[PDB]
Order: structure tokens, then sequence, then C-alpha cells
């Protein structure tokens, strides 16, 4: 967006040596086929184990019975007989 | 590595080399699959005399 000086104006530009035309031309590089080689394992033992875990621990419980349950000798009260 | 050695003296030196791979640390741009059980590698290395 110059604004064109009406005293001093120039013209087009004009040519000027150059860089030898095919030596700014590239190659397109060729590719050979490739390969991932070797065969894979299916399997790796790894240094972590792969699954949850728990955050805090739960107290487990199993049922346990008591035993024969026997009589008893108790001490037996008196004769309500109008004192009590 | 010491600096000067002296007529009879010893010195001990170390050096650490890394061998790159892959570009870095997070560019895996070079880096080698290696779970191939039969398939070695092979990292030769010259010393000096």
């Amino acid at each position: 967006m110059a604004l064109i000086n009406p005293q001093f104006p120039y013209a087009g530009p004009v040519p000027i040596p150059g860089p030898a035309p095919t030596e700014t031309m590239p190659l397109l590089n060729y590719r050979v086929e490739g390969r991932i080689a070797g065969i894979q394992q299916a399997r790796q033992f790894m240094p972590f184990l792969q699954g949850p875990h728990r955050e805090v621990a739960e107290q487990t419980y199993y049922a346990i019975g008591t035993g024969i349950q026997m009589g008893q000798t108790f001490n037996q009260p008196l004769i309500n007989t109008q004192e009590g | 590595a010491p600096a000067t050695i002296a007529a009879g003296a010893t010195g001990e030196l170390t050096m650490y080399y890394w061998v790159p791979l892959a570009y870095s640390e997070t560019d895996l741009t070079g880096a080698v699959l290696a779970n191939v059980p039969q398939s070695k590698q092979r990292l030769k290395l010259e010393f000096a005399n």
C-alpha cells in the first residue's frame, strides 16, 4: 500500500543473475518397502498389576457356634406368705 | 578427569555418554520396538588404547 512518488517513480523489476535453475528443483525421494522387524511376543511380564486395588480394608467375619447349653442350680426365692 | 597427571602418578577418569535412539523423552521418533525374542540387538563400542 505504498504511495507512488510522481517526482521519482521507478519501473518494474529487471532481470538479474540467477541461481542455476536445476539446483532449485529437488528430487522426489524414492521410498523403499519396510517392515516392523521380528516376531512379537504375545504377552509381557509387567512390573505392575493390571487390576484394581482397595483404598481401605474392611473387617471380615465368620460365624461360630457356642456349645451345648446346660442347666443350672438357681438360688430359689422364698414363699410369698405375705412377707414380700 | 585430572587436568595433569604427573611423572609417576595415576589418574582416574569418568565419562557418561547418552546413545540416543528416540529423539527425546516425549518424542519417540527413532525408537526401537524390542518385544521380539529371537531378534537380537547390538551395541558395538570401540574404546581407546
